[PDB]
RNA sequence: CCUGCGGCACGCGCGCUACACUGACGGAGCCAGCGAGUCUAACCUUGGCCGAGAGGUCUUGGUAAUCUUGUGAAACUCCGUCGUGCUGGGGAUAGAGCAUUGUAAUUAUUGCUCUUCAACGAGGAAUUCCUAGUAAGCGC
């Protein structure tokens, strides 16, 4: 068949459904390349999972990401979350394990919000 | 044939399972009886069955801990045979039927906290009844999350 | 990764127990000490003779070399200097091993 | 002497990542222009409170800095300068306007004084933060100004406050916007020229504290 | 090695194609085109009365392209903005219907769109060609 | 119930309100507060040591509290939850603020470093993570699902490779150096992870019994399970005791049949150190014997040099060897007849650098 | 006008000081011997370095 | 006899209650939530904005509080008020008509804040005893015999009228003076769930549109 | 100005608006959540067509996770015009015309279109609300 891995990414009320499959090296968001994300200042907020680990590791894979919900900013925190999760859950499945712990230690030292959803649940004092 | 008749309703491995409970469920009443033969204003006796109804309610064989009459009348094997694990997986609507829950336990899809459980006939405490889930990365917890279109393979669900 | 320090034949590699430091020995006499977490060359040691083989001992970070002047040279892997030199053979040392 | 070959093929991608971005993977640069290396806090007692060790791309770390008492220190000060730019009811909750100002402001400091913008901003906060601040005493109904010293966290907090307020007030009715007048502040606060807002207003706070001590 | 309009950024495309339909010269901009305000809660007529109707057709073509079919009531809502009611709250108002209906009848004469079944308007195989063509021309602007 | 060791008696038996089970426990280093945790309640009860009342019911977890620990340096207690979130409590002095850190899988293992600045966790995915406290972020995590040996039981129906019985760790304890973690669970194996280099050092099989169940990876072609319950590293630090099914194990290094040299030159041989005693260079022959790190050369030169040059030698001894020399005196003087000679050394080491040892309190823990 | 830095050792508790002002034994950085009991204004902890325009005054209570 | 929801706690555990405000409150009523925060003991005031009623309920059962006090207003005059017992307990939406905020009057000082005695007058109906046992448990148990402030809940004419008083006892008579708010108050619906639930069983509901609506009392 | 309370020209309370360049205006970029919706009838309404607009009209989907609706909301973002002038900031007061709801619009129901272009240059003494996705901005 086709080796794929599906991971999610979630900020305020925005989901991000990133299918990652072995391919040629195209990275789409909503049927559009990742060089055309809307807010235009926060475009480097989604180049973080591309440029932190190194752009070589996207040479064989596809990143189809589709997002709904949220606003202009809180979608950009969802596509940077589901690309980081979609990359680091393909190396534990279909590529080598020692790749994954190199990635999971790379995204961690930069920003842990790439991986686990920082849930700002309330607190009563 | 009461022993067979409740082995079917709850699905039991050995037909001897019933009388393996009904020896305990009789042993409750024999301790209930001799604790009824002590005089009523005895601080042993007043302490001692309330000590026991704490345990038989935590395990969940009896519905309430107030009525003292339940301890001889409502303590039945079919009461203790529905805190079985496959009945609880049918009560919590995990599996569709009660045979099918035995099919999922024996194949190894269900767990209590850390460790998965493999004997079908695991008694589950009412306190521990909170913690039964599908075992993680299973093919039966993966299918559930596909129905709501909410898988997340970073969990490798 | 592809490391390039030697120019003659490399005749023994090892990595330490901690996966931090890496040694290599050439027939040009260079015993190069690598870092492996970073890719930096930690240092570089040159003995006299060409070096046929290396046996590292990962428990204590000592490694021994077999030279062509018929002597076993044992070099500490941390302090980067010859600790023991063993004379007494009279022809080529085939193989050896630590205890 | 010695070489490490870590990259083996020419890394080319199917999605074209531009020439200025692929070059940016060696060092992390602020706004892809400004290096955090060779940036030294030239005043001791202010290191561990001006945080320029961890480099950043844009000044938008959305992490939690309000929870602990001194968690506010590890904010990388370029962001900590943008956060104090959105202080007005016409301006609260608009950060992308403020970040677009600083990226336009840090360009101006280069064009005028070649050095670095980010070396100037660090050198601005070292100068304007006061060294002795005066407090009110009770004194039984007759209050006199009693002079004390000041904690180095307050030295940073009030320094950042005086620069952005000094920029927001000087660009009140002028053709010069917030972006340029703040660069008129930080350059002057770097020299301490006594022609900026904060170097003046520090020089009362260290003047008054000398008068009664 | 092949291009679709989706390979060209939104604005630079409607920018070069709106200046392609002006040099082309056959559009049929209707009779008014200097006096209308274009929308519901609009204030002023377009700031460029020269090249706006061609800016808007060049938008309308890139939009029906990417879609199956879209009608007139749909172009209004896309092109309607918020209307300032003054001292009353702002709300959404659809744009002017005659304008967007007269971009649709007028893009059927150059053949960039056609009547669809199911309703609406749909891009025509010829207009699918022209749009892909200038999606390359714009793509190649790099000398 | 608290117990005395001078008198062998309860002080007070602390109880809850509605009679809850208590799994685990955490004691204030300044022995004022005893905290405990349940499976029934998931509320952290807090008792004072003097008044047997419960001071407060610290709550906010979904799912039960697995473990509870207090860092001695900062006096902060960090809760363990099955909700996959680690919450650090701060309970002293008008603050009452709880900081929560999210975790990927149910955390059943909590370890507090001596420093008081790091927290070591053992989740259910196998992986052991190491968090900071003053920040919510993590330093790193170390991966423990592969290097765990798991038994196939007799009554099993699955391979030992893909059962999820034992691939996590139901205990963790930092060494008092703060550089190593020993972990142990319901598996057959104990581990020794290095904390900075993030790699395990050596893996210990607890037992090889066919009588116990969880031993064999592969059976030939109910019985009690073999698992380690709780593991701690001793203050003396020679060995870490792991509490097994077979009984409490003790591992150690009191053999020292091992050549672990330090800074050898070619000039340094065992005979050379003996020559120094003839030469009367006590300072050298001790350092020349510390370079081999062998105990019989050290006892040759430790017992040789006289009283009149003990403090001259103590001043001469370098700061780097001060932690090492103190540890050697600690293990030797317990079973050795020389009280008077050993105490003059510990007078001299303390007398020579009282301030240095006090300044590096973290550096010397096992030696003290 | 030379300025002498100082490192904070120990914040002082239970001293009756005017609110906002806290009281701190500092240690001189350039010579680790001395100490001077000065007052701070902002929020201060241990192990942070403080700036003194004058060394020899030693601040008392502020009522 | 106490109510079945309040039966397990009744005298044993003190209540802890939360006074919170509707959504973007006017500065008059944001004062007025503080008089409710002062009229009870064990009351904290958490300003509400961009909370939902689920995640303010659900993050309160978690932290463990007895009940929840939410207010509403019209143009600064507060109008409505609900008390909702949390562990699946009842709720009581009150309409309150005649209010006099404490910050209007004078800078006479500040309240006593000590445990109050209570006064419940003219509660005869069984539904009237529900309103007794749902209001009474908002105060900390067992007040002292000589505490000095007493909070009256008076029910003349179906409008529960609550005033706050201090008292001292002279050589012959008690002499009192008023501090704190004047209310009229009227409950109009009583769910068995919390105020989250919105489909719980309705124990009582003020019927307005009935031929005998004005006739009966507690109807 | 809106509103409540007093008073009977005014006193008081809750509020809305803007004084502008962190703006306005013109293009352009284009992202929410909670929600409601038609039977014995006229509901939410795409789409087409007509109208500068407001609206009109011919049709359609939906008793609804199904059709309206991805409610393409607004602040916000970019490019441009204006250039510190009660200015292009502000839109009160008012003239004239065109629409909508309604048996009925005069004392203007409301909407649209052109003209009219006021006070207000940050607000005395007073005083309100508020500790994290909150305050404030912003639309539904």
């Amino acid at each position: 068949a086709v080796p794929s891995v599906q991971t999610f990414g979630k900020k305020k009320s925005a989901t991000a459904v990133a299918h990652v499959k072995a391919g040629k090296g195209l990275i789409k968001v909503n049927g559009s390349p990742i060089t055309l994300v809307e807010p235009e200042i926060l475009r480097f907020k989604v180049y973080e999972p591309l440029l932190l680990v190194g752009l070589d590791k996207f040479s064989n894979i596809d990143i189809r990401v589709r997002v709904t919900g949220g606003g202009h900013v809180s979608q950009v925190y969802a596509i940077r979350q589901a690309i980081a999760k979609g990359l680091v859950a393909y190396h534990q499945k279909y590529v080598d394990e020692q790749s994954k712990n190199e990635l999971k230690k790379a995204f961690t030292s930069y920003d842990r919000t790439l991986l686990i959803a920082d849930s700002r649940r309330p607190e009563p004092k | 044939h009461r022993d067979t008749q409740v082995m079917r309703t709850y699905h039991i491995q050995n037909r001897e399972d019933y009388h393996k409970y009904n020896r305990i469920c009789g042993d409750i009443r024999r301790l209930a009886n001799k604790l009824s033969l002590l005089p009523p204003t005895d601080p042993f006796r007043r302490k001692h069955e309330q000590l026991l109804l704490d345990k038989l309610y935590a395990m969940g064989v009896l519905t309430t801990k107030s009525k003292i009459s339940d301890l001889e009348n409502k303590v039945t094997v079919s009461a203790i045979c529905r805190r079985r694990l496959p009945v609880i997986m049918h009560r919590l609507k995990m599996a569709e039927t009660i045979q099918d829950a035995v099919k999922f336990i024996e194949q190894g899809h269900v767990r209590v906290g850390p460790n998965l459980i493999n004997d079908p006939a695991y008694l589950v405490t009412r306190n521990m009844e909170d913690y039964v889930t599908w075992v993680d990365n299973s093919k039966i917890k993966k299918t559930l999350l596909r129905y709501r279109n909410q898988i997340d393979d970073f969990d490798f669900s | 990764k592809k490391y390039k320090l030697h120019k003659r034949a490399v005749t023994g590699i090892s990595l330490d127990g901690m996966n931090r430091k890496m040694v290599s020995c050439g027939l040009d006499g260079i015993v190069g000490f690598y870092d492996f977490n970073k890719s930096t060359l930690l240092g570089k040691l040159k003995l006299d003779a060409p070096i046929t083989a290396m046996v590292y001992h990962r428990s204590s970070d000592l490694f021994a070399l077999a030279l062509d002047d018929l002597s076993i040279v044992v070099i500490d892997a941390v302090t980067q200097r010859v600790v023991r030199q063993l004379w007494g053979h009279s022809n080529r040392i085939t193989a050896f091993d630590f205890s | 002497d010695f070489e490490v070959v870590e990259e083996f093929t020419p890394v080319v991608l199917a999605t074209p990542i531009p020439e200025e971005v692929q070059q940016a993977q060696t060092e992390i640069k602020l706004f892809n222009k400004w290096s955090f290396e060779e940036v030294e806090v030239k005043d001791a007692s202010l290191v561990d409170y001006v945080q320029v060790r961890q480099p950043i791309f844009v000044a938008h770390t959305a992490g939690r800095y309000a929870n602990k008492r001194f968690r506010k220190a590890q904010c990388p000060i370029i962001e900590r300068l943008t956060n104090s730019l959105m202080m007005n009811g016409r301006n609260n909750g608009k950060k992308l306007k403020a970040v677009r100002i600083i990226k336009h402001t840090l360009d101006i400091i280069n064009v005028l004084t070649d050095q670095n913008p980010i070396q100037v901003v660090v050198d601005a906060i070292t100068n304007t933060g006061p060294r002795e601040d005066t407090t009110r005493v009770g004194g039984g109904g007759a209050a006199r100004r009693q002079a004390v010293d000041v904690s180095p966290l307050r030295r940073v907090n009030q320094a950042i406050a005086l620069l952005t307020i000094g920029a927001r007030e000087a660009a009140f009715r002028n053709i010069k916007t917030i972006a340029e007048t703040l660069a008129e502040e930080l350059i002057n606060a770097a020299k301490g020229s006594s022609t900026s807002y904060a170097i003046k207003k520090k020089d009362e706070l260290e003047r008054v504290a000398k008068s009664n001590r | 090695p092949g291009v679709s309009v989706r390979d060209v950024a939104a604005q630079d495309f409607i920018n070069a194609y709106a200046s392609f339909l002006q040099r082309q010269g056959k559009l049929e901009v209707p009779g008014y085109v200097d006096i209308v305000k274009t929308s519901s809660g609009n204030e002023m007529p377009p700031q460029d009365a020269e090249g706006w109707f061609y800016k808007r057709a060049a938008s309308v073509a890139r939009h029906i392209y990417m879609r199956k079919q879209v009608g007139v009531g749909k172009l209004n809502k896309l092109y309607g903005g918020a209307k300032s009611r003054g001292v009353r709250p702002y709300k959404h108002i659809d744009a002017s219907g005659s304008i967007n209906r007269k971009v649709l009848q007028a893009l059927e004469k150059i053949g960039i769109v056609e009547i669809s079944p199911k309703g609406g308007r749909r891009i025509s195989e010829n207009g699918q060609r022209d749009l892909d063509r200038i999606a390359a021309q714009t793509l190649e602007e790099d000398e | 119930r608290a117990w005395d060791l001078i008198r062998y008696r309860n002080f007070r038996t602390f109880t809850g309100t509605e009679r809850i089970q208590f799994n685990c426990l955490a004691v204030d280093p300044s022995g004022e507060v005893v905290c405990a945790g349940s499976l029934d309640n998931f509320d952290i009860h807090v008792w004072s040591v003097q008044t047997g009342q419960l001071l407060d019911a610290l709550s906010g977890h979904e799912g039960p509290v697995s473990c509870l620990s207090f860092s001695q340096e900062n006096s902060v207690l960090a809760s363990a939850s099955w909700d996959k979130t680690i919450r650090i409590w701060s309970i002293f002095g008008r603050s009452q603020q709880v900081e929560p850190i999210e975790v990927y899988s149910d955390v059943l293992a909590l370890s507090m470093r001596p420093d008081g600045k790091e927290v070591a966790v053992s989740t259910l995915k196998g992986q052991i993570s190491i968090f900071n406290i003053e920040d919510a972020k993590q330093v790193g995590n170390i991966d423990c699902r592969k290097d765990i040996i798991s038994g196939r039981f007799n009554q099993d129906r699955f391979t030992a490779k893909n059962s999820e019985r034992s691939k996590f760790f139901t205990t963790i304890h930092y060494s008092f150096d703060g550089m190593a973690i020993v972990a142990g669970g319901n598996n057959n194996s104990i581990c020794l992870y290095d904390v900075p280099n993030e790699v395990l050092l050596k893996r210990f099989i607890v037992s090889r019994n066919m009588a116990l169940n969880g031993t064999l990876e592969f059976l030939n072609s109910m019985r009690p399970e073999v698992r380690v319950t709780s593991v701690q590293f001793s203050p003396t630090a020679n060995a870490f005791a792991a509490a097994s099914t077979e009984g409490l194990l003790i591992y150690s290094t009191n053999d020292t049949i091992l050549f672990d040299p330090f800074d050898l030159d070619v000039d340094v041989t065992p005979h050379s150190t003996v020559e120094a005693l003839r030469e009367k260079q006590f300072l050298n022959a001790l350092v020349m014997a510390f370079r081999l790190n062998e105990e019989y050369l050290i006892n040759k030169v430790y017992e040789a040099i006289p009283i009149k040059e003990i403090p001259l030698v103590a001043s001469n001894i370098p700061a780097i060897y001060l932690p090492r020399i103190l540890k050697f005196i600690g293990d030797f003087a317990i079973e050795s007849q020389h009280i008077e000679f050993n105490l003059i050394w510990i007078k001299a080491l303390l007398s020579a650098s009282g301030g240095y040892i006090n300044e590096h309190k973290y550096l010397f823990s096992t030696a003290m | 006008t030379p300025v002498t830095l100082a490192k904070v050792i120990k914040v002082l508790g239970r001293t009756g000081s005017r609110g906002g002002v806290t009281q701190v034994r500092v240690e001189f950085l350039e010579d680790t011997s001395r100490t001077i009991v000065r007052n701070v204004k902002g929020p201060v902890r241990e192990n942070d370095i403080l700036v003194l325009m004058e060394s020899e005054r030693e601040a008392r209570r502020l009522r | 006899q106490v109510d079945d929801e309040y039966a397990a706690t009744s005298g044993i555990m003190d209540p802890r209650i939360i006074v919170t405000t509707s959504r973007d409150p006017s500065t008059r009523l944001s004062q007025f939530a503080k008089e409710i925060k002062l009229l009870f003991p064990n009351a904290v005031r958490l300003n509400r904005g961009n909370y939902v009623m689920p995640n303010l309920v659900d993050a309160c059962k978690k932290s463990g509080t007895t009940d929840l006090v939410v207010l509403h207003e019209h143009r600064g005059v507060p109008t409505s008020l609900t008390i909702s017992h949390f562990p699946h307990g009842p709720t009581a939406q009150f309409s309150l008509h005649n209010v006099v905020m404490r910050h209007d009057i004078i800078n006479a000082g500040n309240q006593s804040e000590v445990n109050p005695h209570l006064i419940f007058d003219n509660f005869t109906t069984a539904l009237g005893k529900r309103v007794v046992c749902i209001l009474k448990h908002l105060f900390n148990a067992g007040p002292k015999k000589d505490s000095e402030r007493v909070i009256t809940f008076a029910n003349r004419g179906d409008f529960i009228s609550v005033r706050q008083h201090v008292y001292v006892r002279t050589r012959e008579g008690v002499e009192i003076a008023e501090v704190g708010p004047r209310f009229e108050m009227r409950l109009f619906e009583l769910r068995l769930g919390t105020l989250e639930n919105k489909d719980a069983d309705v124990e009582w509901q003020l019927r307005r549109f009935i031929r005998t609506a004005n006739k009966k009392d507690y109807l």
